[PDB]
């Protein structure tokens, strides 16, 4: 079983999954995405000391289209 | 607003399309590749999925029947060949029924779902001076009910607005209605 | 390897005494709120844009966030406030604000993020410095222009940091990234 | 008596209400319509066709609030 997982980056925004660098591009309208098989992922996206984090649980066939939080947003 | 529909596709590579902001809300949406989903040989989804989506505490686990890659909530045309008229971020217009080609479904885009809902509102495009008489009324609404309560998921409240013609140029296609005939 | 930046312009909103604001809410039909209090450090510039330091309160999905934006002509700018000072607003869209003006150090400018859950700017520490590549084969300079530029926007910092700099020739306003381009990165 | 603006979207078609009073309002600039509130709890309701949108409004302090009233009965979707 693999699934698509869609995410929005902008141009300078880094990508990791589980610590490890992804060189992703976003496309149409800014979208990234990755195939993966059934696991746990930790997505991380950082923009210098912004992160965006979310733990990507695939287990299934499809699509997953996702939109990761900022982590330690002023105002928390 | 002016903004168009984006397009992802699934692993087996049928596109669907849909509007995705970043909210940055930890939001997710996720369409399993299931048995009932269909590819067009135009590369859109087709057919019926059920859907997962979470968001600020809250799982939505709704059958989304898609039309040209379209999601759409609370209407199931099963293999129905439908056309959509108009699409935007606020509403979307269903028409292309040949057993009522004068008939429209519209549905109003709901951010939760990241899908077309169907609230009841229905169009009937017929001539003012025709709108004379309560028989041809009754006949044209009759069609209409007719033609689209068969693809309505759950039947449900049916309000045809009558127009003399579909304004997909607007954000109210309805705007201009002289007459509304509820339906069942 | 930048796409040109959202086009589309910030939508203005008034506070009960006249004066305005202006960021990027959509629609999402989930209970969101945001409220800003008509509070005694916001003043109305004569160009009728709310300016000053302001705590808004943003709920959404049972959950609040309470933070102190600066608003500067208008727009709500988190992590970064400058009082009562001008600065340039060179681009804001739904996606980044470039800052710029500040005559400690122009050439110097600083991109801030569009925060969707705040309806705010974020500055993340990323400052970008138009500089020749010449210029940058010489070290003293480089050392310099960033040196300059670190000391001339520390002061507004809400957390005083090392600030990584992006060495770029021009600055690309026009596009999602301004700093497309970069030649260097110094932190 | 009103202290504070709310603003929310407003489509053509669309009646928004408070505590049950169908409201006159108009979309201004940008698709928003707006309210001039006065402190205290409000109920605020759009509506079109069978979509139900609520938000309960708690008004004190002077300001201006932004709300995205929430769709009821999507679990029923």
């Amino acid at each position: 079983p693999v699934a698509l997982v869609y995410f929005k980056l902008q141009p300078g925004e880094q990508v990791s999954l589980d610590g490890k660098p992804q060189q992703v591009t976003a496309g149409e309208n800014g979208f990234a995405s990755l195939n993966l098989a059934p696991g746990r992922y930790q997505l991380e996206i950082r923009h210098n000391d912004r992160l965006r984090r979310q733990q990507l649980s695939i287990d299934t066939a499809g699509t997953w289209l996702v939109n990761p939080a900022t982590a330690g947003l002023e105002g928390s | 607003d002016s903004a168009p529909a984006q397009r992802f596709s699934l692993p087996q590579g049928c596109h669907f399309r849909t509007f995705w902001r970043d909210e940055a809300n930890g939001g997710s949406l996720f369409i399993p590749a299931g048995d009932a989903l269909r590819c067009g040989e135009d590369g859109w989804l087709q057919g019926s999925g059920a859907v997962t989506l979470q968001q600020g505490g809250q799982t939505l686990s709704p059958t989304l029947w898609f039309l040209q890659g379209y999601p759409l909530a609370q209407v199931n045309g099963g293999d129905r060949a439908l056309t959509v008229v108009s699409a935007n971020a606020q509403r979307l217009i269903l028409g292309g029924n040949p057993q009522a080609p004068g008939s429209f479904l519209l549905l109003t885009f709901e951010p939760q779902l990241h899908a077309w809902a169907f609230n009841g509102e229905a169009i009937v495009e017929m001539p003012r001076v025709d709108a004379a008489d309560e028989t041809k009324i009754k006949q044209r609404v009759q069609q209409a009910q007719t033609a689209w309560q068969p693809l309505l998921s759950a039947p449900a409240p049916l309000t045809f607005k009558l127009v003399e013609k579909l304004a997909a140029d607007r954000v109210d296609p309805a705007s201009g209605s002289y007459l509304s005939v509820n339906g069942a």
